[PDB]
């Protein structure tokens, strides 16, 4: 109530209020004035300005009152295909427009047809390839199902053809350094020069995931009560990155290439709490990029951390994954 | 109109007739020469003859009394919890006098498909009017049935026909048809059958209405699977290249899905002979891997092309 | 019980070590509102479900310690009786994924649909690592669902292994393990309340030094070896290990000396003894190559395939049901290396 | 009229069925013959397993077809229970009928349960006599044996070019549209034998048109519209990995990615696909690629960070063609 | 952009498939080694029998007469000999004794043995009167509690050896049998005849009725009967009938009917007619089975390696279907128990949908659902082709289970609880608390080494009772 995160504290409310993306906020204001939309699907990284746009787009469109009731986010959550998903949409086509408010005339066209909004529904236990695309059909003119992706990577062209696919573009640096300053402003978030370029660094342009941090890291800081601007090692330490020292000093170390010494400095490392899969990343983000290395090593280290990865992500332990991984790049 | 199909047309109307689990069948035509039918439930693949051995055995048993002694429940009929406790029952409180030795019965085809609670309140129903009725199960999985239920009955687990009967039958079904056969389509026949001896029976008929003479070549264009030679020139080929090109084309393009394509390969793989039972094992391992991969979700043509170059590799090498 | 148990620090100012740490819990039990749902992560034995349970009793009560037993029986497709001790309070519960295996879906949303039923209730996750993707999923659904009535706070030896949105909407809290000192300070405690007389202060640093970093198994050796010699602790008073690590030693032994089918089949009872005594695979085989490679006949080509084939069967067994089959696998690989 | 191009243009008979012609023969002399057993029409959506069944039941009932056929779909709420109720009150009420052969069209049936399959099998058999049926499916290995057995299967390959540009041919002219040779092409290579697909993007070509009279829609149009890989996107990235230095490859892979939408998996697809294209003077560099790029497709499946596996693509790729090298 | 790969076009040869019959002859299905049906003699009827020329059951023609041919311990069989004699007697004279007996536990003769203690009782099989409840009929209260009643308030038209027997008191369907329970408590306040209640399990009883039960020691349980004694049963049956059997078969007739009575009985009325067929294969004999050493370490890595792989391969497949099974109706599924929470519904739509009462609830995942026999299974092959060479996969599929190493390990916590109980409850939950692995690997042990140390001091002469955790882990 008094406390709201930060990430739906400052999401857009107006739909030409989106920061950047003007290819999509001006033809979204045109099919806003038309009254009329077909079923959109828009891609780019998640957390790039999807969900804000479409709320948007249905702030301009219907009223505030009238929101919680014509919209249902029935997207990829409890709600299940047909179980839940196809039984509340018919049980809501079985409801009408609730009464039209003041504002709301003429301001707001307010369609008749509904909104529906399903976030990464695809990623669904039910591959409904018609089962929805029967309910838009007999409900067209009362109701419209919007969806969000990721990928170009569409299932079916059924429930998927009539599609205006909108490019949510990566949201550039300067934009979203420029977004998150203003955020820090508002919430007298105090914090020095490289706080904010480190944070979009490890959210890798993910803004929800720079904000999250950005609220965490301010957290921390009035936990602590020092009043000192944020540093960039209590940001790393709250999303999992190992300290560029361990990294420099676990290169050094697979550069001696002595397997007792890389074992005893892994068996020390894994008692500080560093998780093996950031020291995986950042040993990739350290040697691929790299000028200094062959291609003849870069190829082999790209296969060799690769499966490292591969066989972390499936629940094994991280000691012997990351001795093995140390060891073979010694090797190289 | 319709002509009868040789499934139908030729089904044996007496035990000896059926081919197959020769033990059993002979103790059940023992059973319906004397009488005091056990309760039983007969289990096992489909289209080994099941349903027509218990149909077989309650004909044989009762005789012209049938019609009033036997109830036949199928899924299609309503088998629940109210049929078990009103039908059942009175059909095994009716009174029908038979010869001695002779005892109603209840066939209840496909009981793997019965609720748990009809099998519950089927226990008590057969263990009281055991003495005026006899049941007979038919599923194809027998772990379906409750363990109370297979407590009280001789369970009966037919096995897979194998080559010998279905050539014998077949080949009697050809004498009294006047069909061309040739060695090669027989055996086409079988390999198509895998056991079921009702696709065997559909497997000639169609091939005898469609293309007359019953080639080998005649035989694997109506099973719309893919051809297991070409499987084996794709499996066996000494050239990648050729393997990934038939893979493409002869499979891929032609609407094979990946299931069709893996399950051909193990089969033909398992039944190949001029590889060595290690090298046979190791390929069953590769088309395994592959076959998980395509359960996960990863069925794209990337994950065959990845099984015919490992399957390549171990060819050629070692 | 056991010294493992009856000094285990019961509030937020009993934690000694990692002071950080007990800072930044005190800080976010300072205000109750709001839990960001916490993701506890490092090395086993650091105390982090001690700080949990510490966190936890500060924001409520010392009730959150007042643990109540509720088994639930769960019936699967092929009719197995799934039974879980679920550990509740009438502040609190507490569940562990890995007692149910591949279903861990199905049960882990119905135990927290019921929770939802009835501020907030925490809900403590015991190994969230071994969460499988789909019931991670599940947590990730509910996390935003049931985010006004349902905290997780889940406890895993390793994050890797978990998801990322799961860790994008989570407070990610690292556990240090602690230092030889804080591990000595802490025995010294418990002996000066336990009145255990040493000879000097080295048997506690070699306690600590034989533990590796966990605080359970040192205090656990320190019980053991002071039950032995009756509070009496001597500088030639040994460490007391398991009789399992004894066995793996023995084994490796027997690995190094005999290359041989026959020597495999030994090997392989060994392990069905290790098993058949509930001891989890995935430490058999850590102790069996981290004992493998520190052999003193071996050289760095042997050492290197040795964590190769322990990476490769360790990746096996954590895919695997059967764990017979991957440690003889191992074990026989190893063999065919040493030759 | 304000109708979707794809119930527009289906096809009212069985002479407009193209691309498949043996089932469409068997199925004529079945009608012609009189012999018409139960039918599996299955195979890859969009190949006109529907369209042939509506159009043959047309045929044979003439104007009655309303009240002599009826059309189930089980993936609907229905579930076994009203299934089987709908079924057997069809076939067994023998209603006033100028003829006979009531028929259903149950449509996806591989959504249909094992007993349901059973019961759908006994039903069958029991009402052979005046029904029959037609259950349509889209795969063969969800079907249970036993349905298997009791219905003739037809299986429905993905239309061959030669009939796919045909009706090309056919809606371009109706509808007064201009397809480039190259832009045809590539509808037609992305389709994979999917009339509905063909039909979608081409009505979604017909509404991007500012004036959809006389604009020729190019390639770039439809390989837009379907959202699918370029050739040129996939080559570019190929040729990066083949003949670049390390970090431009990966600057290429990443801005084409970012830029075009696409995920890893496709671009590994359509990587393979153009490499089958072309010639490796070794076979280990083959052998390799498919193995390593399986790999990392199985692994991306299950989950990662995408920079390590796009790092592993170029890795395995650069390796692979340093083998033939 | 024409971006041209730097590699030749290949120009694709093309593709032609001209079969001959000699590839299609070898299509051949390869004889099989791992299939081995080893077949039994058939059956030697000796003589004409009387009892072989029998139209009852086997398994009722064989019914006990006395209380000494049961399958029943005779401890348990004469304590509820001497209930049902003293509930008789007291129930005579005008009624603190609540006729009830709970009969539960996994045997076979739970409800023979009162019919035949009926039989010694009354002398006669007419005089007795037993009114069977069985799952047959619905037991409900609107439907059985008059009649019940009036059958234990007045006197049977005819000694009066009346009792009621509720066999099958565990499957109770929810709303079929309403009231069941209630119908049992009113009986047993205004009752003056024995009331049986036979059951698999204890935990569908309500506690009410246990604790009532337990206090007149009128709780007794039924354990199984060790295969011997079934086996020399059998014997003496078919010494009866005068039929030759192998006594190997009759032992594998024993052992995979898991030694009851009933089943063993009906599969030797089955498979001992007179027919000149041999015997079912029964314990299938090794496929030429050679479990050798394997020469050199190498093959056995091999071996070893694909063992795991296919392990692997049989954990990601063996519960991943493509055909959609169905879920049973009659099953206390989250839903269905969500459903009857509902008021909404009448008792009409209830009972179309009418579940069996159970104390496990039921969850499924319609997604990873188990195999069905026609779908492709290629680890059983490799696991068949595998243990057909090698007897120690064979042995290594069965060494070790998930019950087994389960129950150990609920057993070993329970001595290890009660080795730390006994210092010279609070352990109960925190220890509980504290996760499975780290008692597995680092609690138990350690407390098996203070065992041992006290049990150490014991034989020498801060902890009693060291001798269980030592056996535990011996
Ligand atoms: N263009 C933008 N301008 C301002 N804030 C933005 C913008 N894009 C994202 N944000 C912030 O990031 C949050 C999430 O953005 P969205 O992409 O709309 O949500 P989302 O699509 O649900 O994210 P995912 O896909 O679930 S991770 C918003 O609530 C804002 O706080
Ligand atoms: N051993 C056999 N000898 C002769 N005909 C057989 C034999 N087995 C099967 N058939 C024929 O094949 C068909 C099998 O029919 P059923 O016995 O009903 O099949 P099933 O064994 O019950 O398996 P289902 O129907 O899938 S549960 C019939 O037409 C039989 O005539
Ligand atoms: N062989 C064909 N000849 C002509 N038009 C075809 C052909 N195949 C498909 N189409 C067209 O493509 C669309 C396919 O419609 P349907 O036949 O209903 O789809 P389907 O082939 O039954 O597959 P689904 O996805 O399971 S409904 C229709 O618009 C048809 O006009
Ligand atoms: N020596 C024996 N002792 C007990 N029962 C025997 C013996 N010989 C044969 N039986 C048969 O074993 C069965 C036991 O009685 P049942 O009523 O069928 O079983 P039950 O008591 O209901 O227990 P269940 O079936 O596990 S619920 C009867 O059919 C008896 O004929
Ligand atoms: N700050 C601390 N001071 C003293 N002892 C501690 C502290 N933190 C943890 N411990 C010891 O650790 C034991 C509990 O460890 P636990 O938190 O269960 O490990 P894990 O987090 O790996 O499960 C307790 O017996 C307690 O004595
Ligand atoms: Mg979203
Ligand atoms: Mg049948
Ligand atoms: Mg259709």
């Amino acid at each position: 109530l008094a406390q709201q995160p930060w990430v739906e504290k400052y999401r857009p409310k107006n739909l030409d209020e989106v920061t950047a993306q003007d290819h999509a906020v001006t033809v979204l204001k045109k099919t806003l004035k038309s009254a009329n939309l077909p079923h959109m699907l828009f891609y780019g990284p998640p957390g790039t300005g999807k969900t804000s746009t479409i709320l948007a787009l249905t702030k301009e469109l219907y009223g505030p009152d009238l929101m919680k009731s014509r919209i249902l986010e029935l997207n990829a959550s409890d709600e299940r295909g047909i179980s839940i998903v196809r039984e509340k949409v018919k049980n809501f086509a079985r409801l009408t427009v609730s009464k039209p408010s003041k504002h709301d005339l003429e301001n707001y066209p307010c369609p008749p047809y509904k909104i529906i909004i399903l976030d990464e529904a695809d990623s669904m236990t039910a591959d409904a390839q018609s089962a929805l695309r029967r309910t838009m059909e007999t409900y067209s003119g009362v109701t419209r199902f919007c969806l969000i992706c990721n990928y170009v990577t569409r299932i079916i062209d059924p429930l998927a053809s009539r599609c205006s696919k909108f490019r949510f573009k990566a949201l550039d640096a300067s934009n979203a350094i420029d977004r998150l300053r203003f955020i820090s402003e508002q919430e007298n978030v105090k914090c020095d020069d490289g706080v904010l370029e480190r944070i979009l660094d490890i959210s890798a342009g993910d803004l929800r995931r720079g904000i999250t941090l950005l609220q965490s890291a301010s957290k921390g800081a009035q936990y602590l009560g020092d009043g000192k601007n944020i540093t960039s090692t209590q940001v790393e330490e709250l999303a999992g990155v190992v300290p560029h020292d361990i990294l420099i000093e676990i290169v050094e170390k697979v550069k001696s290439g002595d397997f007792d010494e890389i074992k005893k400095y892994v068996n020390t490392f894994m008692k500080s709490g560093w998780s093996a899969a950031s020291v995986v990343n950042q040993l990739h983000e350290y040697y691929i990029t790299n000028d200094n290395f062959d291609t003849n090593f870069k190829n082999q280290i790209s296969w060799l951390l690769f499966t490292t990865d591969s066989r972390l992500n499936n629940g094994t332990n991280e000691h012997i994954q990351l001795l093995n991984l140390l060891v073979k790049i010694s090797q190289l | 109109s319709l002509q009868l199909p040789w499934v139908e047309k030729y089904r044996p109307q007496v035990l000896s007739d059926i081919v197959g689990n020769k033990e059993t069948i002979d103790r059940l035509q023992q059973i319906a020469k004397d009488g005091n039918m056990p309760h039983m439930i007969i289990s096992g693949m489909p289209g080994i003859g099941k349903t027509t051995s218990v149909h077989c055995l309650a004909h044989e048993l009762l005789g012209r009394s049938y019609a009033d002694g036997v109830l036949e429940l199928n899924a299609s009929d309503d088998r629940g919890i109210d049929v078990v406790r009103n039908q059942i029952k009175h059909f095994a409180q009716k009174k029908l006098h038979l010869p001695p030795g002779k005892h109603k019965i209840v066939i209840l085809d496909e009981a793997d498909s019965m609720t748990a609670g009809a099998q519950q309140a089927l226990r008590r129903t057969m263990e009281l009017y055991s003495n005026s009725t006899r049941f007979a199960f038919a599923c194809n999985q027998s772990n379906k049935i409750i363990e109370p239920l297979q407590s009280r009955c001789a369970i009966l687990r037919y096995s897979k026909l194998s080559d010998e009967d279905v050539l014998k039958r077949l080949l009697q079904i050809i004498k009294l048809e006047d069909v061309k056969y040739t060695n090669d389509g027989l055996e086409a026949i079988i390999f198509t059958a895998e056991g079921d001896m009702r696709q065997a029976i559909n497997n000639l008929q169609s091939t005898v209405a469609g293309h007359g003479l019953v080639n080998a070549d005649n035989v694997f264009k109506i099973v719309d699977s893919p051809h297991p030679l070409i499987v084996k020139k794709m499996l066996l080929a000494s050239n990648l290249e050729d393997s990934i090109q038939i893979l493409r084309t002869d499979l891929w393009k032609k609407g094979y899905s990946s299931i069709d394509i893996v399950t051909t390969s193990f089969r033909v793989t398992k039944n190949l002979a001029q590889v060595k039972e290690s090298v046979r094992l190791e390929m069953i391992k590769e088309i395994g891997l592959t076959h998980m991969r395509i359960l996960e979700g990863v069925g794209t043509y990337l994950q065959l092309a990845s099984m015919l170059a490992k399957i390549h590799k171990l060819n050629n090498k070692a | 019980s056991l010294w493992v148990d009856k000094y285990r620090p019961k509030s937020l100012n009993a934690l000694s070590h990692n002071e950080e740490l007990t800072n930044f819990l005190k800080s976010l039990s300072d205000q109750p509102r709001d839990l960001p749902h916490l993701l506890l992560y490092g090395p086993n034995g650091t105390g982090k479900k001690t700080r949990c349970m510490a966190l936890l009793e500060s924001i409520f009560g010392p009730g959150v310690y007042r643990l109540k037993i509720d088994v639930r029986q769960f019936v699967t497709a092929s009719n197995r009786k799934l039974e879980l001790n679920v550990v509740s309070s009438p502040y609190h519960l507490e569940i562990t994924p890995s007692d149910m295996g591949n279903n861990d879906r199905i049960v882990i949303q119905e135990l927290l649909k019921e929770v939802a039923q009835m501020r907030y209730k925490c809900v403590i996750i015991n190994e969230a690592n071994s969460l499988t993707k789909d019931a991670q999923a599940a947590l990730r659904r509910t996390m935003e669902k049931y985010s006004k009535n349902i905290r997780l706070i889940m406890v895993c030896d390793s994050m890797s292994p978990i998801i990322a949105p799961i860790k994008s909407r989570c407070l990610l809290i690292r556990c240090p393990a602690p230092s030889d000192s804080e591990i000595s300070t802490i025995l010294s405690d418990v002996v000066t309340n336990e009145r255990i007389q040493l000879e000097t202060k080295d048997i506690l640093k070699r306690i600590a030094q034989a533990s590796n970093g966990n605080l359970r198994v040192s205090l656990l050796m320190l019980e053991s070896m002071a039950l032995n010699n009756e509070l009496a602790l001597k500088s030639s008073s040994p460490i007391i290990k398991p009789d399992w690590i004894i066995v793996i030693h023995k084994l490796t032994r027997k690995i190094v000396k005999e290359r041989s089918v026959n020597s495999l089949i030994e090997c392989r009872a060994v392990l069905y003894d290790l098993l058949a005594h509930c001891i989890p695979a995935n430490i058999i085989l850590k102790e069996l190559t981290f004992s493998l490679l520190d052999v003193e006949t071996l050289n760095t080509t042997n050492k290197s395939s040795i964590i190769e084939y322990s990476s490769v069967f360790d990746e096996r067994l954590s895919l695997g049901n059967k764990a017979i089959f991957h440690l003889e696998g191992f074990i026989a690989k190893v063999m065919c290396c040493l030759d | 009229e304000n109708l979707p191009w794809v119930e527009k243009y289906r096809p009212e008979t069985l002479d407009e069925v193209y691309g498949q012609n043996e089932v469409i023969t068997t199925v004529r002399k079945f009608v012609d013959e009189g012999k018409l057993p139960h039918l599996l029409f299955y195979g890859p959506p969009g190949t006109g397993k529907t369209s042939t069944i509506v159009a043959l039941a047309r045929e044979i009932y003439g104007k009655n077809y309303s009240n002599m056929v009826l059309e189930l779909n089980a993936s609907d709420d229905r579930g076994i229970d009203v299934v089987r109720n709908q079924i057997k009150d069809f076939a067994s009420t023998r209603q006033i009928f100028s003829k006979g052969f009531k028929l259903i069209i149950l449509d996806e049936a591989d959504a249909m349960t094992n007993a349901a399959q059973n019961a759908l099998r006994r039903v069958i058999e029991r009402y052979t006599k005046n029904t029959r049926f037609c259950v349509l499916a889209n795969y063969a290995h969800k079907l249970t044996p036993a349905l298997l057995s009791r219905c003739t299967r037809f299986r429905f390959q993905p239309l061959p070019q030669e009939a796919i540009e045909r009706r090309i041919a056919n809606v371009l002219v109706h509808e007064k549209l201009k397809l480039s040779p190259n832009a045809e092409k590539a509808l037609i290579e992305l389709s994979n034998g999917d009339m509905r697909r063909v039909l979608n993007v081409l009505q979604s070509c017909k509404a991007t048109l500012d004036n959809p009279d006389e604009d020729e829609i190019s390639d770039d149009v439809i390989y837009e519209c379907c959202g699918a890989p370029r050739p040129s996107d996939l080559k570019a990235v190929l040729k990066s990995i083949l003949e670049d230095d390390w970090g431009t490859a990966h600057y290429t892979l990443n801005k084409v990615r970012s830029a075009k939408g696409l995920a890893l998996i496709d671009l590994i697809e359509g990587i393979v696909k153009i490499l089958e294209d072309y010639e490796l003077q070794n076979e280990e560099t083959r052998v390799h690629l498919l193995t390593k790029l399986a790999d990392i497709e199985y692994s991306i499946s299950k989950g990662g960070n995408d920079q390590i596996q796009g790092s592993a693509v170029i890795g395995a790729i650069k390796a692979s063609f340093e083998n033939e090298t | 952009r024409s971006v041209d790969i730097p590699l030749p076009f290949r120009t694709i040869p093309p593709l032609n498939h001209n079969f001959l019959p000699s590839d299609y002859e070898s299509l051949k299905d390869k004889n099989s080694a791992s299939c081995i049906p080893v077949r039994y003699q058939a059956p030697v009827l000796l003589g004409t029998n009387i009892k072989r020329n029998t139209t009852l059951t086997w398994p009722q023609l064989f019914k006990p007469v006395t209380l000494k041919q049961v399958l029943i311990e005779p401890k348990l069989k004469l304590r509820i000999k001497n209930w049902i004699e003293t509930s008789f007697h007291t129930l005579e004279k005008p009624t603190e004794f609540v006729p009830l007996m709970i009969l539960h536990g996994n045997s076979i003769g739970k409800k023979t043995l009162i019919q035949t203690i009926m039989r010694e009782i009354a002398g006669d099989d007419n005089s007795y009167q037993i009114y069977e409840v069985n799952s047959n009929m619905n037991r409900s209260k609107k439907d059985l509690l008059d009649i019940l009643l009036d059958f234990t308030t007045t006197h049977y038209v005819k000694s009066d050896y009346g009792l009621v027997l509720f066999n099958d008191v565990d499957v109770l369907f929810k709303e079929h049998d309403r009231g069941y329970w209630a119908m049992i408590s009113k009986l047993c306040e205004f009752s003056r005849r024995p009331l049986v209640l036979t059951c698999k399990d204890l935990s569908l009883v309500p506690s009410e009725l246990i604790a009532l039960a337990s206090e007149q020691n009128s709780l007794f349980h039924t354990k199984k009967i060790s295969t011997s004694t079934v086996y020399a049963f059998l014997t003496k049956y078919l010494k009866s009938l005068e039929i030759e059997v192998c006594d190997d078969w009759l032992r594998d007739v024993v052992k995979q009917n898991n030694a009851d009575i009933r089943k063993c009985l009906m599969h030797l009325q089955f498979w001992c007619v007179d027919t000149e067929a041999d015997l079912i294969s029964s314990k299938n004999r090794l496929p030429v089975l050679t479990s050798t050493l394997g020469s050199s370490v190498k093959d056995i890595s091999q071996l070893t390696d694909l063992l795991s792989i296919n392990d692997v391969i049989g954990q990601a497949t063996l519960n991943r279907s493509m055909v959609r099974q169905e879920i049973d109706s009659t099953t206390m599924t989250p839903e269905k128990v969500n459903t009857f929470q509902d008021q909404n519904l009448d008792d009409e739509m209830k009972l179309k949908f009418d579940y069996v009462i159970d104390y496990k609830l039921h969850l499924n995942d319609p997604n990873r659902q188990p195999l069905l026999p026609f779908e492709l299974n290629i680890y059983q092959h490799i696991q068949e082709q595998l243990e057909a060479r090698y007897s120690y996969v064979r042995e290594a599929n069965h060494r070790l289970d998930n019950e087994y190493l389960v129950n150990r390990f609920k057993k070993m916590t329970e001595s290890t609880l009660n080795f730390l109980a006994s210092r010279i409850e609070n352990a109960e939950i925190d220890l509980l608390s504290a996760t499975t692995q780290q008692i597995k690997a680092e609690i138990n042990p350690f407390v098996f080494e203070i065992a041992k140390s006290d049990a150490n001091v014991k034989n020498e002469n801060f902890n009693a009772d060291p001798s269980i955790v030592v056996r535990k882990w011996e």
